[PDB]
């Protein structure tokens, strides 16, 4: 009913029929103001970049447990070729400042059970935790390919070998997921909605970001209640997301990164 | 009453919503961020075995350096760095015990309770001598990211740390009370400091230690003169941004 | 599946890496050959304006799912992946209470008017493709047929026009 | 955006509904029914082997009669009728080829594109001689359903077709340009004519050919004089009613 | 007087600038583009050996087709195309002589003098029979890029070219004067037509003949009936854009 | 003196000290209006694309004769990686409409002699003429690598073998260079100026261009008077150009071309 919602962005448009509204993190929106830390007049209002970029994220199975999650580093998740003009413009600029408008999608049925927590978090560790190796430029800002387990992050994850780990009780990349709900979020309850709509402004340690070195925002999808269904019900349950950079402004035009 | 948590937020109710009751609110403001953090908490310890009139030389002794990195987050010598750098994790001092003290320096109260992603504030530092022997020390404060200037004495028998225009303190004598306190302004080139994690690198070839922000501190304190000194931090005009999870606590 | 002509396409509990259907935007598409739009357009030389592609979900009320309907302008060829398709004009169609989705192929052209037919495709007679992808798999409970049928229709949009009355290539009915 | 086709109608959208776009409408009116059909299209062919000054006698020669039934729909001799009647289907002239010409007369453009159930209009007829030999012909126009009057000459050596008060044309000589054109009003007793099918019979004992409406034409044209003549129809002040399907086209 | 051609333009002087003289200008407007091109010039030739009442079939005979592509630029059968297409160059008809006629059709006056890159106009076409034998012909005009419809006759002994709603002309008899003239509007989907070269391809896989623009013509003329006919073009409301070089002429 | 001129465009700026002014072809400028043939709102005012792209063009030697020339197909000359954000945006759009602001540079000395004709021409044949092969997508819109001779274009160049060429007196890609001066131009006279400044609006057979199939504008540098100098004078004389797309507007966003 009042749950039918359409949202336009450039030459793209998202549509849902089970929305529970859009949550604005910090009650703020990125207004697109130029960073006062740059003298060069920024490149902005690029319609071809102010749109929704949709990508498949993961398959939800009965094996996932509460707090298992998928991470989507930003803006990096869209710095690839599929980032269209947002990407091609980003790659050719030293700095970028922007917010995010996101909708994650996931449908099941009236006979399926389970729920996900969809949230945005600033300075949320996106590094690989299945190794004791130091994170690198090409391994630190990648969209998770597999669901991440939860136990190994409560007290953090030090990039040191297994035997040293014993004398390291806490790492600064710790994430007490029991409170992940304090981050701007929404819940995707299979019985209620098939979409979640969020939007966050630009936050960072500085006016604009040298994105090549920093993924300030992270979109995270964690299961809260495990997926359940009986014999006969659809077994393929997938999660998708439409990500829109809100009024991105670019500074420091230069040759592209490789 | 009923609601829908999937919205991202539900109402903050009191007993009157569902029952025959009244609000019972009483004024209180000791929960304000500024007030809460505006108090001195132990955050570091320093040790020196060289006299005042000598050349300052970086040293370590049983996990205690004679210089400090001003940051509530864990700091310590990292991979044989000349001076303490910000750490990404805490380690026990003992290789056996599996119990504290830790070898890393930090404001335990800040680490254990920092429900925000970024913070802004001035720093009131207090330095106290651990015993009653008359103090005779010189401390040099170096602004965030400024040159450490670990040079030789330019004149004989003078404290090299005092051979600077940088703010420095000199306390000595039986008239003193074995301590020093002062307040410094936020000096980092960053607008706000990351309170827990920094999801990125600090250099253009992304070779730094992922997780540590560039120049995320309030400077450093170099000390010379005999003694062991404990350090306190007091966060003045404290401002925090972006709520985030607290350190997890083992289930009782 | 037997090369027979039907007014709909199928979808099920999976998300193919290729589009479910692909319609080249030309009033000459064999795909819309028997639509009233094409029937009328055959008697005119040029068109201009929006095109409306109407999709009607006929699956059960218990079936859910999301499609990504994309319109890719020409120049770089047909979109080979969802990544490419979503880089062009698109709308995400979510199933639910309302049964159909009215998708508009914007009139994006180097020329003010475009040809209705052609011998060989030219930049004034062929305008790209409309592909519908499965964003999320069609999902449903037990006791529901795996295949859902989506009716497909076309027509000129609100600002659609045709001009220059002509006779189309004659043929023998059969 | 979303809609519900079961309603019986959905909105006519433009790019602005779902996207950041503008309407791009340009004025145009060549799609108006009146304008579209107001042009001459080949609709029939006639052939005569008898001279002007003789008695007109209905004849057929390789599927060509010397009289015509004025209707865009298929017409031809039906079950040995004296004159052409409206057909219900089209047949190839050749019993072998399975390719046109057809043996039935009609406005191919009208049959292939008549997206309406009923139509109303006046008829502009054009009759042209297929070769350059000097014309010498007499044509008689008989209003819809009026007597054909296929009688004998009442006077020697006179064209029997001209022996009438019915509108008739007489063209002859090297000063002429081998053609005739004129416009006739709608003369059928019906208010509007069925453009494709007529779901009924034309007589009270329902014995007629189901599918053909009674008096659904604009009259007839009888011709005498040597030659083969092609005929064109132009629909004046054309009005159509009740949209309906167009002729199906084989899938490419 | 002095000037600087490197500027990109110098003044248009008269005798008074450097000498004791007066301007001698007299009003004149026969140099206006519209006036200059508003006159009929030979631009094509057509030939047919089939009668009016027959099926039109594309044919060539000593470099003359029975259909024409309406464009002042060179046109001819290109790489065995069914109908004439726009050429990119002119060739002699004879493989030996190295002298005209050319095998390609065009308005020589337009090709030899078209000092502009683009042009816009309506086209007045004149078609004349090359001998005094009484004419008997049917011509079909097909708008730019519209279907040629080279189909069979739908009815016996009728000119297939007339079996259309497309504009067509039919002239026959000793009362006629062996010619046809009419004016058609600009029908190309392009805003303006390239007068000489088109630096590009016409399809998305860039496989077409580089140099030829898509749909850069005024349609086509198909003809049936006996005879050879010369064609003239008259450019109505002619407008030209972007000055460019004229065809080079051999040095005397 | 009044010949010192600076021109800013985005984060770029050209400077000359011997300008003879800027010539505006057709006395028109591209105003950046959106094409009325496209319903989608165009992407425009992209500061990172509205700048000067500078490239080396050719070396001028004593061997060049009057009318030998170098061609620069537009927008193609800048559709490569060195086209920065103008390029990356262009490659991801079906249509592009824009004008050109250009300055070609070439210095010598008070002791050198010679002159060049710098002009812009619409629908100016840029195809390869050193072959009888049909021009293709990757050979038709390339910046000349070598000086083009002049004789073979007066009457055009048919893409037919040498023996057929005999019966082909004229080709539509003919260029009577004796009148090349009728195209918007300027002259680079070594004794007078070291730079030429031109600007042309957008012209084409239609509202906006499907650039992938068409190079509507061509920048051409032809020698008018051969280069001359005596023993001892600098022998390396090179030609350069700064090309700026004037208020480009893009329509039909899609995946990139390869």
């Amino acid at each position: 009913s009042d749950r039918v919602s359409s949202d336009t962005a450039g030459n793209t448009a998202t549509n849902t029929q089970s929305t529970v509204g859009r949550l604005f993190g910090f009650g703020q929106r990125h207004k697109g103001k130029h960073p006062a830390s740059c003298a060069d007049t920024a490149t902005d209002k690029v319609l071809a970049a102010e749109r929704y970029y949709t990508i498949k994220l993961a398959s939800w199975t009965k094996t996932q447990e509460s707090f298992d999650h998928i991470r989507v580093p930003l803006p990096h998740a869209l710095a690839g070729e599929n980032g269209g003009v947002f990407s091609s413009t980003l790659r050719r600029h030293y700095l970028c400042k922007c917010g995010w408008r996101i909708q994650v999608q996931c449908n099941a049925s009236q006979f399926h059970a389970g729920s996900l927590l969809v949230f945005m978090a600033p300075e949320f560790d996106t590094s690989n935790h299945s190794t004791e190796v130091e994170p690198r430029a090409d391994t630190a800002f990648k969209v998770d390919a597999n669901w991440q387990k939860h136990a190994q992050i409560l007290t953090g994850h030090a990039y040191v070998n297994t035997t040293t780990k014993v004398n390291v009780p806490l790492a600064l990349n710790h994430q007490n997921f029991w409170q992940w709900t304090t981050y701007p979020h929404q819940i995707l309850n299979l019985r209620t909605n098939t979409t979640c709509d969020l939007e966050v402004p630009y936050v960072n340690v500085c006016p604009t970001s040298s994105w090549t070195q920093h993924a300030n925002w992270t979109l995270v999808i964690a299961v809260l209640t495990p997926l359940q269904y009986s014999q006969g019900s659809a077994t393929t349950i997938e999660i998708t997301a439409s990500i829109q950079p809100v009024k991105p402004v670019f500074n420091g035009l230069r040759h592209t990164v490789v | 009453g009923v609601d829908n948590a999937e919205k991202g937020k539900v109402s903050d109710d009191n007993a009157s919503t569902d029952f025959v009751a009244e609000p019972v609110k009483l004024p209180e403001n000791q929960t304000r961020v500024s007030f809460f953090y505006d108090r001195s908490t132990l955050s570091s310890v320093l040790q020196s075995t060289s006299d005042v009139s000598s050349k300052f030389t970086p040293s370590t002794a049983k996990n205690l350096q004679n210089s400090i990195l001003l940051t509530p987050l864990p700091s310590d010598i990292v991979n044989n760095s000349v001076l303490p750098e910000q750490e990404r994790w805490i380690s026990f001092a003992s290789p056996t015990t599996q119990k504290p003290p830790y070898k890393t320096k930090q404001d335990w109260n800040f680490i254990m309770f920092s429900p925000f992603t970024y913070y802004k504030c001035d720093l009131e530092v207090t330095l106290s001598k651990n015993d009653r022997e008359t103090i005779s020390s010189v401390v040099r404060y170096v602004p965030c990211g400024a040159p450490s200037d670990l040079s030789d004495q330019t004149m004989p028998q003078t404290p090299s740390l005092a051979d600077t225009r940088d703010p420095h303190m000199w306390v000595v004598g039986q008239g003193t009370t074995n301590q020093i306190s002062f307040v410094i302004p936020y000096t980092s080139p960053l607008s706000v400091l990351p309170s827990v994690w920094f999801n990125g690198f600090s250099n253009f070839d992304n070779s730094s230690r992922f997780g540590v922000a560039p120049n995320a501190d309030f400077g450093r304190l170099l000390l010379q003169g005999q003694g062991t000194f404990s350090v306190h931090y007091r966060y003045k005009k404290m401002r925090v941004f972006c709520p985030r999870p607290t350190v997890f606590i083992p289930w009782p | 599946s037997n090369k027979k002509r039907i007014p709909y396409f199928s979808a099920t509990n999976s998300t193919p890496a290729t589009p479910l259907v692909t319609y080249q935007v030309t009033l000459s598409c064999s795909c819309m050959a028997n639509s009233m739009l094409a029937a009328v357009a055959r008697n005119f030389n040029q068109y201009r304006g929006s095109l409306n592609y109407l999709f009607v979900f006929t699956g059960s009320a218990m079936t859910k799912g999301k499609f990504l309907i994309s319109y890719t302008p020409p120049g770089a060829g047909e979109p080979k992946t969802l990544d490419q398709a979503m880089q062009a004009t698109y709308a995400i169609w979510d199933l639910g209470l309302n049964s159909s989705y009215n998708f508009t192929v914007p009139f994006i052209s180097p020329t003010h008017y475009r040809q209705t037919s052609y011998n060989t495709p030219t930049i004034t007679s062929v305008d790209g493709w409309l592909t519908v992808w499965q964003l999320t798999p069609l999902t449903y409970p037990l006791g529901v047929p795996n295949d859902s049928h989506i009716l497909t229709l076309v027509s000129g949009g609100d600002d659609f026009t045709l001009r220059m009355p002509v006779t189309f290539t004659k043929y023998v009915p059969q």
